[PDB]
């Protein structure tokens, strides 16, 4: 049971914290940390892959993309990401076509991309448009507002509505997808989740105390955030959507939509 | 009696809000005088120390939002600084001098994104090209999202980076607290004591602009407006402009 999840976004949007909050364990460190010298010396995006085993039983690759949007010149920022995703499809196709095929092919294809938007209230930057227009066509892209506690509720509403109009303006395919095979109950679940994408997430690996009650979140000179409060942020909806309700559909659509499209394009080239 | 204040930072970082907060005026950007960064110049009249003051806020659009944010892309900002120096120099050199309208930039506020990590390559490059021409005042924008510990750690990293790159900040004759962790809001909200205060209101709490325990907004206000405005103007005139003039000759 394999599930490969990629995080894309500039350094310091909370990408590693979110992953660790979703799976309730310290899976990954921040790809760059507080050390600027940890940025790739090549001055391009690099893939950072780690492997994990969770419980029901679940084998996970986490792919981070250090260097994405972090440099002065980001004009090739998405190409190593595109190359990695396509390489996984090419590997699987190679294995499918061999004469003495393996009985069980390992699936390294990227099943989900958490794409982190800055919570700046602005339309999609040039970088985001170029990367999204390519990534949405080869992987299940789930947009996320990083550090969404930047926004008041009013600003959050305005920003999320603006981003959804951007998605329509550019005609991006955004997960989840509706299909005619879906029952009316499944379409309504899709419609209600879609209405809060990009997810307004807050991440934290630390527990804080509020009136003796211990939950995990963030405590400051002025603030106390409960990450598992659906009234404060969408972290709980993202977790249920990724790991419970749409996990299998994320794996299936990777195969019968993205990989089949890739495979057909390869076999006529 | 003039003051010219330059705001440099990505779009949406909070520049206009901070300007409305500092000068307690929602119309600061009402009068606009008129591939690359675009420069917006706003002129305003604000009373300070009981006297009238001609405030000019200079703003950027599109800084950091290009695919390649090289020097060519933000060079319009440096050209604007130089041009205001060049206007003063031409007026000084005229035979029929007249009481000069001083448009030289007296402070550059550089808005740093609250990542919690470090100064980006673009932040270092821009600040290296500007600090010899303007009083450079870096700030951590939107600092309300940062824990108390993240602020301390992030300030330490930023200061060490600036030292290593030999970037010289403005120092009053406050400095130990740079870069200032600031918040912006010219809007009234109710807090948990039932008082009307300037700030932002979230489900996880209420942060207060005028509360010294919540941010460094007051340190920045002291530095720019209430305490050291004249020191900013004097270093522009006596040191930075004079270095620029002499370097031309
Ligand atoms: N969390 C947080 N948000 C802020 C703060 N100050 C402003 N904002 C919000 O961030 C968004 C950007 O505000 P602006 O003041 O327009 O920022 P800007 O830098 O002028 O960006 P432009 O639209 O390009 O002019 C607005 O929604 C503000 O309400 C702050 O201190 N903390
Ligand atoms: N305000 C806020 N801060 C966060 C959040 N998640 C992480 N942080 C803090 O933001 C900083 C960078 O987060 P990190 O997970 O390392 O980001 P990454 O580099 O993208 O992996 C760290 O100091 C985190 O503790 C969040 O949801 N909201
Ligand atoms: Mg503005």
């Amino acid at each position: 049971f394999q599930f490969n999840i990629m995080v894309v976004g500039q350094s310091g949007l909370g990408k590693s914290t979110l992953i660790n909050t979703l799976f309730a364990s310290h899976l990954i460190d921040s790809a760059t940390g507080d050390d600027i010298s940890a940025l790739p010396v090549t001055k391009t995006t690099e893939m950072k892959i780690s492997t994990h085993t969770l419980v029901v039983r679940l084998n996970i690759n986490v792919i981070d993309t250090p260097g994405f949007g972090d440099f002065i010149d980001n004009s090739k920022a998405w190409e190593p990401i595109v190359k990695y995703i396509k390489e996984q499809h090419s590997q699987y196709l190679r294995k499918e076509l061999t004469a003495q095929r393996e009985r069980f092919i390992t699936d390294t294809r990227v099943h989900a991309i958490l794409y982190f938007l800055q919570p700046n209230g602005k339309e999609l930057s040039r970088l985001d448009v170029e990367a999204l227009k390519r990534l949405t066509e080869i992987a299940n892209v789930i947009p996320v507002i990083g550090k969404s506690d930047t926004l008041t509720l009013d600003e959050r509403t305005e920003f999320r509505e603006l981003i959804q109009n951007e998605f329509e303006k550019y005609n991006f395919k955004i997960y989840p997808y509706d299909s005619e095979e879906l029952t009316d109950e499944e379409l309504e679940l899709n419609r209600s989740v879609r209405s809060i994408i990009p997810f307004a997430v807050v991440g934290s690996e630390n527990e804080i105390e509020i009136n003796g009650e211990t939950f995990r979140g963030r405590k400051t000179r002025w603030s106390a955030i409960n990450v598992e409060d659906i009234n404060q942020c969408d972290f709980v909806y993202l977790r249920e959507f990724l790991i419970r309700t749409h996990l299998q559909d994320l794996i299936e659509t990777t195969s019968y939509i993205h990989y089949e499209g890739f495979r057909a394009r390869q076999l006529i080239a | 009696p003039s003051f010219n204040l330059l705001c440099v930072g990505p779009d949406g970082i909070g520049k206009t809000t901070l300007m409305k907060t500092l000068f307690n005026n929602d119309d600061i950007e009402a009068n606009l005088v008129k591939h690359k960064v675009k420069i917006k110049s706003y002129e305003s009249v604000i009373e300070e120390n009981g006297v009238k003051l001609n405030l000019n806020v200079i703003d950027t659009e599109g800084f950091g939002d290009f695919l390649n944010n090289d020097q060519k892309s933000w060079d319009p900002i440096i050209k604007e600084i130089d041009s205001r120096f060049d206007q003063y120099l031409d007026a000084e050199n005229k035979i029929n001098r007249h009481s000069i309208n001083d448009k030289r930039i007296h402070a550059c506020l550089y808005f740093i994104e609250p990542t919690g990590h470090y100064l980006k390559p673009l932040d270092l490059k821009f600040m290296q090209s500007v600090y010899e021409k303007c009083n450079l005042i870096p700030v951590i924008a939107k600092s309300d999202i940062l824990t108390d510990e993240e602020i301390l750690s992030f300030k330490k990293t930023i200061m060490n980076q600036l030292i290593q790159s030999n970037i010289e900040l403005f120092k009053p004759p406050l400095f130990s607290s740079l870069p200032y962790a600031v918040i912006g809001s010219n809007d009234i909200v109710e807090n948990y004591s039932g008082n009307q205060v300037r700030g932002r209101s979230y489900p996880w709490g209420v942060i207060e602009v005028d509360n010294d325990n919540h941010s460094d907004f007051n340190l920045l206000k002291n530095l720019l407006i209430k305490q050291f405005m004249e020191e900013l103007k004097e270093r522009t005139s006596k040191i930075l402009y004079e270095n620029y003039r002499s370097s031309k000759l």
